[PDB]
């Protein structure tokens, strides 16, 4: 049941990334605390957001409710293992202990991993470790648990749950700058309709496109977005980035820049991207310019400055620092405003890699085969 | 079928649904639910058209009737997986 | 070994080298405000 | 039925769905028909 707790993770990100109205973080943390016993939101807001303007006792009462809850959980721990349970005593205690403080976590994972017995004992354990990680912007939890899973969960698994583990892997692959294996693991589209792991299938589409407009080269672009009309029956609900992708074939750079600003702000205000979203947009820029110049040579940026908006000075500094970033072999001027189609690998590079590696590894093995004697 | 007067259409429909909560006629409330979800598609409502189709089809294949089940499976195939929902409407339609 | 004088002495971390390479370009509107500049 | 016939009915069911109880019902319906043809009671 991590979808609402994924929304709570987004609450924590709102507490983290936007410090505009810290009461809004206090707002939804108190809203998640007044019911569902969720006190961890309340300590979380106490720390980063406001210091709980009025929640000294209004949430300490529900903290005492969580205290009685945890104490009766740990009492039924012995009341039920009094009876025989096929690791199901510890299974129930780990499930119910995955609400209040990290007390619930330490009575959750210290009582499952020791007697995790079958696929489900770790199926839910790894799903909910992914959730306890995703509440913050974690990667140790949400993939170390996948390591345990590889040791524990699947072993054949389901045609349903294993696709879910793979979609977890892809969900972090888009959370991190792993701009391909997300869409690879999000290539299912027949096994992630709706789940307690899918906070929103439309948000599934968001994470998917925010890795597919990069992983999917033009053939894979049309393969998954266009051809794969399975996601289209659902991405019919978010036409902004969809039409962006539509232009992403005809290469309409004006609307490219419109939606580029749009998605830039969007990522600026979206989870698990705050300290990294910098490249994606300028990467889209350079990649599109690549094909645009690849059209032909005797062309101008000014002829494209229209598509660039008023992009003469914009792209001046832009492509200056981009070629300075060592990108996109091409030619362009100011007094001449050139465009180019160049950089064939089978000119020298397809022959330069030869020594690039047969000297790197050559001397690697050389010194490696030097200390064999000296 | 007079005019797109959206101020009273969906509200009057929810009213006698609440009357059907208070009177409990099965065939009359199903008559009201089927047009309401058709009215939801007329403005193409995003989730609640699907959520009304979910909450009614928890009971429709559970209850005894067969004939209107074919329509509400078919109405979901417009709002949608749509190949899957159409084929389930295919095998129901033959009886 | 270190037998010399010297004994005297991915979340964003992966994207961090590019970030310091991004530390010189409009870190993150004037892009979009340039639309109405002309 | 000769043991694995449950598997075959599963195959017949899944084919209809391509698995509700009705699937296996139609599965046996293909499987079991003939026997049919009353009017000889």
């Amino acid at each position: 049941p991590k979808n609402p707790d994924l929304r709570i993770a987004q609450l924590r990100f709102l507490l983290s990334l936007p410090e505009h109205r810290g009461d809004a973080a206090v707002r939804d943390e108190l809203m998640a605390a007044v019911r569902d016993n969720n006190m961890a939101p309340y300590y979380e807001a106490l720390c980063k957001s406001l210091d709980w303007q009025i929640d000294v006792d209004l949430l300490n009462k529900m903290k005492k409710a969580n205290e009685d809850e945890l104490k009766r959980l740990d009492e039924e721990l012995e009341d039920a293992e009094k009876n025989l349970g096929e690791s199901e005593i510890r299974d129930a205690m780990m499930a119910k202990a995955e609400i209040g403080d990290k007390e619930g976590a330490l009575t959750a994972f210290r009582k499952t991993y020791d007697k995790t017995v079958a696929l489900g004992h770790r199926l839910d354990i790894v799903f909910y470790l992914l959730r306890i990680g995703l509440f913050y912007m974690d990667n140790d939890l949400i993939t170390r648990n996948t390591e345990k899973a590889k040791s524990l969960i699947e072993e054949g698994g389901d045609w349903d749950r294993r696709n879910r583990l793979k979609v977890y892997q892809g969900l972090y692959c888009v959370a991190i700058r792993d701009f391909k294996q997300a869409a690879e693991l999000f290539l299912d589209t027949v096994s992630t309709f709706t789940s307690y792991e899918l906070m929103d299938y439309k948000t599934f589409v968001t994470y998917t496109v925010y890795v597919s407009m990069i992983a999917l080269e033009r053939p894979d672009l049309r393969e998954k977005v266009i051809k794969g009309a399975e996601i289209l029956e659902v991405l019919h609900s978010l036409p902004a980035v969809r039409q962006y992708l539509f232009s992403l074939y005809e290469c309409r750079y004006s609307v490219f820049f419109q939606s580029l600003a749009v998605v830039e702000q969007e990522m600026k205000k979206d989870w698990l991207f705050a300290p990294h979203y910098r490249y994606y947009v300028r990467e889209m820029r350079i990649h599109a310019y690549s094909q645009l110049l690849e059209s032909y040579r005797s062309l101008t940026l000014g002829y494209m400055a229209e598509a660039f908006g008023v992009g003469v000075e914009f792209i001046d500094q832009e492509l200056s620092r981009f070629i300075a970033a060592g990108r996109l072999h091409c030619k362009i001027d100011k007094v001449n405003e050139i465009v180019e189609t160049n950089r064939p690998d089978s000119k020298n590079w397809q022959y330069q890699e030869t020594i690039k590696k047969g000297d790197l590894l050559l001397n690697r093995v050389q010194k490696l085969s030097r200390v064999i004697n000296m | 079928d007079m005019e797109a007067a959206t101020g009273q259409e969906v509200e009057l429909c929810l009213e006698c649904i609440e009357w059907a909560k208070s009177e409990k006629r099965t065939f009359l409330r199903q008559a009201l639910e089927a047009r309401l979800v058709s009215l939801y598609f007329d403005t193409k409502r995003y989730q609640e058209a699907l959520h009304l189709g979910s909450q009614l089809l928890r009971e429709l294949k559970k209850m005894d009737d067969k004939a209107l089940l074919v329509e509400v499976q078919l109405l979901e195939s417009k709002t949608y997986k749509a190949r899957a929902a159409l084929t389930s409407a295919r095998t129901t339609a033959n009886a | 070994m270190s037998e010399k004088k010297q004994p005297v002495d991915e979340d964003n971390w992966d994207d961090d080298n590019v970030e310091d390479d991004f530390s010189n370009q409009l870190r993150a509107e004037k892009h979009g405000y340039k639309m109405e500049t002309s | 039925a000769s043991g694995a016939e449950v598997k075959g009915v599963c195959t017949e069911a899944g084919m209809y769905a391509l698995v509700t109880q009705e699937d296996f019902e139609m599965a046996v319906a293909k499987v079991m028909q003939k026997d049919s043809e009353k009017n000889m009671s």
